[PDB]
């Protein structure tokens, strides 16, 4: 009846991206006092005139800003009766548990969040197992939009597969009738290679989510919107309080069918070359993080455009697509059919808000706290356990808190392989 | 950021760290000095004998006297290459300023509380005197710490027994009324505004008044490199001076008196800082002390850690369960002898009516009278006479009596002997020595032996005060522990004489008596033999 | 509990802090327990001016 | 383990569960063969079948 | 250390002489010992 001590040991987890996105811990009584929000500048973006005399062409400064924030602690609330062998033995196996499930939701809620507010989107009419090369196209392909953009890829850049895409990829490379060192690497491992395509990070990531399809059709813009960069606004009460640059809000004919993650793209506007603002070939893509009301969702990428005449010269130098919405302009929706999604970004466009929960303190007399380090990721939490007398059953629970913030969702994306009808 | 805001989170970090062994320590120390009877003030308490019969006073009373018998003394010895004589000025000056009552009695308080509960400690300080200054009119003396288990809380991360790797450490300071008033007198602080911090003890006691005003005095030991002045004596060499203890007041007064600079490099060292907090502000920020070390010495018992948690006892710990069961078990005898009938005849009412006074208690009769007859029922009914049992302790309290006093009798023995606590006070002293030759170096006159005389080189600045100019040669000697001495002379007569019972009857015996003559007190006989004697070793070479 | 010396007036009182997991919170309690006597009211006086009808 | 969110989690907790396999041995392997006395003089069928049972 | 070791199994002759006079030459220094170790020293010296 009793068993022996040997484990059968039935999962093995890795967190691959929580393991490489960075983690900030910013000062606790500032956070605490600032409702747990901070605000961050954004690189400054000048404009630039031509011409001998410029009386009354002086132009002002302006110079936008993001914020991070936290979401809710994630708890391992466990308890423990007196008298039972079962919760005696194995109390030790539930914390190791417990610090792998955590560590496990961490890198959940990073992939969620980077497929989710991806900007830049890269479909396939075909899935990628079908042309010679076509994976090594798809990396290409993300690359080549990153670096029309003029995007920062200065700290990296990196390239997660789905397992099945992996292995199509692995099995192009083998096909090949040939056997030099590339095509024997991915023939003994399934490793297609580490740098590919100009990436020099592709890893091949297991819980990468499913972007269900995207049901609306036949939605139009309704009104012509300019948006506007602005680094604050005033309040009601004449205060002046920030604006985030990383979302706007646009009203559509009806948003049905349309959910937190959908991949969008207006019928006309184009990207820019960010730096120099030269007009791009590829259509602009959107992400919608919200869909608020029955006519209005809020998408990642604010669409400042070039030829909007309501902007000031301050505000024309941080544009990134060539014309503004016009009333009539069809809205593309580009996930028209289910599948896994790859997701590529650069290394510094996802972040990990980090706090600490003062449960040591003297005010919390009677329960005993340590600090718990969970795996992989570099995250600490408490780790408390207390014990009422009334049900005579210790109380054991595992706290840590975070929040995953998308800060340039410009150069994070989203590959869909396999996007026809 | 704030400096007070930094200190508390420090403090509440170490006062949270060593919570449970003060609270044992201050038990142990209670149940030790007070009364065994703990609980004071618990509602549910009628009125019961609590008699207390002690078995751990007397064992902790015979290790106090053993430990008294055998004191423990620093002793500093030339280092290896040194000068032969590299420590006898810096032997004098302890001796010299160690010999009160204070430094004993501090050193008794700490032994007594290492034995009782676990942990004791003692302070170093200077202060100014002009009448007997040991040195630059001034006087390093050591002074006491009482119940240094709640009133000294150590910096948590430090992992050695005489916390010589501790980054700071708190004093804390509970006075009265006149107490404060003194207390802000002699630091200049005001006394109109009460001051308050964590108040180390606790109402176990019914004492009808306790203490109300706390300070807190917060030590940081600071590790740099600081700059050094190289520079030329104008006899002979090159000594090292310390910029910062020379920084205004003689920089210049070095080049008149003939000093000549050759170089500057830095030299890494510590410096001790004071702050006094209380617990909603610090009154003094960072009062430079002297010397390289936290005046604070410790003394342990038993000392560990057990899981990243600093574990201390005495010799009362593991004996309370004991004593209290013991102290219980004579109680509830006690009570059993108190409140219980005695053993008298049981009696009907008509068995002895008419005749109740015949078994009051006097003796004018020659046997007892009954009544044999009832008119109703024929003839009294016969059954023998029964008595109330006498009172009896019970087989139970027995045994557990002797089983208590006998697990007490076990446990009780601290080691076989004091040899791991008179281990523990001789590695304190050597801190103490450690302590006490940083200070010295940073504030008495040392002198420097030529082998060309002892060469005080010194100067005054403008404002008629002299700053002390010792050489970065200053430790030539490290530090033993020997027995404890009053005097250089004392030492001298007992190393004479230690000689003397060792050496066989020759030539050197002669010599060493003589020595011992010439080195005894003065009187009148002992001033004629001392004469003698200093006549015949010079005559003898 | 622990002590708690309220200054200004002579007194102690307890310091008693408690802690909850299930919601990760904590209560402090500062008690004084003390009480006022007048064991001479032939001696306590009182003085009332412009006590006019 | 499982997981749950928020500050307030009063009345939610979990207990422990811990599973387990069970591993056992089955019917032994044998060999049987039965030789007389006589036929022992030459013992090399009989060491060779010792092998070949192996 | 190892003086005092030599001494105790050494008899009382020449070497235990000897032996004496280098306990006390290394010996600590006060006043009294210093003369005591001036003589051992000198003795040392003159006995070659």
């Amino acid at each position: 009846t009793l068993a022996v001590d040997e484990i059968i040991e039935t999962i093995s987890a890795i967190t691959p991206m929580a393991q490489k996105a960075k983690k900030y811990t910013p000062p606790a009584a500032s956070m605490q006092r600032s409702s747990n929000t901070i605000w961050m500048p954004v690189e400054q973006e000048s404009p630039t005139q031509e011409g001998w005399d410029l009386t009354d062409k002086a132009t002002g400064l302006l110079e936008l800003n993001v914020a991070v924030n936290m979401g809710e602690p994630d708890n391992d609330f466990f308890q423990l009766r007196a008298d039972d062998l079962r919760d005696e033995t194995a109390y030790r196996r539930r914390i190791q548990s417990a610090a792998r499930k955590l560590a496990n939701n961490v890198e959940l809620k990073v992939a969620n969040m980077a497929a989710e507010m991806g900007s830049l989107v890269i479909t396939s009419p075909d899935a990628i197992g079908t042309n010679t090369a076509d994976a090594w196209n798809f990396v290409a392909d993300a690359e080549e939009i990153m670096f029309s953009r003029e995007l920062n890829r200065d700290m990296g850049t990196s390239y997660f597969f789905n397992p099945q895409d992996y292995k199509k990829a692995g099995y192009d490379l083998t096909k090949r009738d040939i056997f030099g060192r590339i095509p024997e690497e991915a023939y003994r491992d399934g490793t297609i290679q580490r740098q590919v395509a100009g990436f020099d990070d592709v890893l091949r990531s297991p819980k990468l989510p499913v972007l269900t399809k995207s049901t609306a059709t036949g939605i139009t813009v309704s009104g012509a919107q300019s948006f506007k960069p602005v680094a604050w606004q005033l309040d009601n009460d004449g205060n002046k309080v920030n604006v985030d640059n990383r979302f706007a809000t646009v009203t559509l004919s009806a948003t049905t069918g349309m959910k937190r993650g959908d991949k969008i793209s207006f019928a006309g506007v184009k990207f820019l070359g960010q730096m120099a603002k030269n007009v791009l070939a590829q259509d602009a893509t959107f992400s919608v993080v919200r869909v608020v009301d029955g006519t209005h969702v809020e998408i990642t990428p604010k669409p400042v455009a070039l030829d909007d005449v309501s902007l000031s010269p301050e505000q024309r130098a941080y544009a990134n697509v060539n014309t503004s919405l016009a009333d009539a302009m069809a809205v593309n929706i580009l996930n028209v059919k289910d599948a896994r999604t790859n997701v590529f970004w650069a290394d510094d466009a996802i972040r990990i808000v980090s706090q600490p929960i003062p449960a040591n303190h003297e005010l919390f007399a009677g329960m005993k706290t340590t600090s718990f380090s969970i795996p992989d990721v570099g995250l600490n939490g408490i780790f408390a356990t207390q014990g009422d007398i009334s049900t005579l059953s210790g109380l054991c629970r595992i706290a840590l808190w975070y929040g995953v913030n998308a800060t340039r969702p410009e150069a994070i994306g989203v590959g869909l392989p396999g996007q026809t009808a | 950021e704030n400096r007070l805001e930094s200190i508390l989170s420090r403090f509440d970090a170490d006062w949270t760290a060593s919570d449970e062994a003060r609270r044992e320590a201050k038990n142990d120390l209670f149940f030790s000095r007070v009364s065994q009877w703990d609980d004071w003030l618990s509602q549910y308490t009628t009125l019961q004998y609590r008699g207390q019969f002690d078995v751990v006073r007397p064992v902790v009373r015979k290790l106090v006297s053993e430990m008294r018998q055998n004191p423990i003394d620093v002793l500093y010895r030339p280092k290896d290459g040194a000068r032969p004589d590299a420590a006898d000025v810096l032997m004098g000056m302890y001796r010299t300023d160690m010999r009160h009552n204070t430094a004993k009695i501090a050193v008794n308080i700490a032994v007594r509380e290492q034995i009782e509960a676990g942990v004791g400690a003692w302070r170093l300080v200077t202060d100014y005197e002009d009448q007997s200054p040991t040195s630059n009119n001034q006087v390093i003396r050591r002074e006491p710490i009482h119940s240094a288990c709640s009133h000294v809380i150590w910096d948590s991360n430090s992992k050695l027994m005489d916390k010589s790797d501790a980054r700071h450490c708190t004093v804390i300071h509970s006075m009265s009324q006149n107490g404060w008033e003194d207390f802000a007198e002699k630091y200049d602080l005001d006394a109109d505004d009460i001051p308050s911090f964590q108040n180390p003890n606790d109402w176990v006691f019914p004492w009808l008044t306790q203490d109300t005003i706390q300070i807190a005095e917060f030590y940081e030991v600071v590790e740099k490199k600081e700059t050094a002045f190289i520079y030329q004596d104008p006899v002979t060499g090159e000594p090292v001076s310390y910029f910062k203890r020379d920084i205004k007041d003689v920089i210049d007064d070095l080049a008149d008196s003939g000093f000549i600079k050759i170089a500057e490099r830095q030299i890494k060292r510590r410096r001790v800082y004071k702050s006094i907090i209380t617990c909603t502000a610090v009154l003094k920020d960072k009062q430079l002390i002297a010397g390289e070390h936290i005046p604070i010495v410790p003394v342990f018992g038993e000392w560990g850690f057990v899981e990243d948690k600093e574990v201390y006892e005495g010799v009362v710990r593991l004996t309370k369960d004991g004593q209290r069961l013991r102290n219980m078990i004579m109680s509830f005898n006690a009570d059993i002898v108190a409140r219980t009938p005695k053993k008298k005849p049981f009696f009907w009412p008509e068995q002895i009516a008419g005749f109740e006074h015949m078994y009051d208690g006097n003796d004018d009769y020659p046997y007892y009278l009954l009544n044999r007859t009832d008119e109703n029922s024929g003839d009294l009914p016969t059954q023998p006479l029964a008595y109330y049992e006498n009172p009896e302790v019970p087989q139970a309290n027995a045994y557990m009596l002797e089983a208590a006093t006998s697990a007490v009798k076990e446990v009780a023995t601290l080691g076989v002997e004091t040899y791991v606590f008179q281990d523990n006070l001789a590695t304190a002293m050597r801190r103490d020595g450690e302590i006490y030759q940083s200070i010295v170096n940073d504030i008495y006159d040392v002198p420097r032996n030529v082998t060309i005389l002892m060469a005080e080189v010194v100067d005054l600045a403008t404002g008629e005060k002299q700053v002390l100019n010792d050489i970065r040669g200053r430790y030539e000697c490290y530090t033993d522990v020997g027995p404890s001495f009053q005097s250089m002379k004392q030492q001298n007569r007992a190393e004479i004489l230690e000689l003397l019972g060792k050496t066989p009857q020759g030539t050197p015996e002669y010599q060493l008596l003589l020595l011992q003559y010439f080195t005894l007190l003065d009187g009148k006989g002992v001033e004629m033999m001392r004469d003698y004697a200093n006549k015949q070793l010079i005559q003898m070479g």
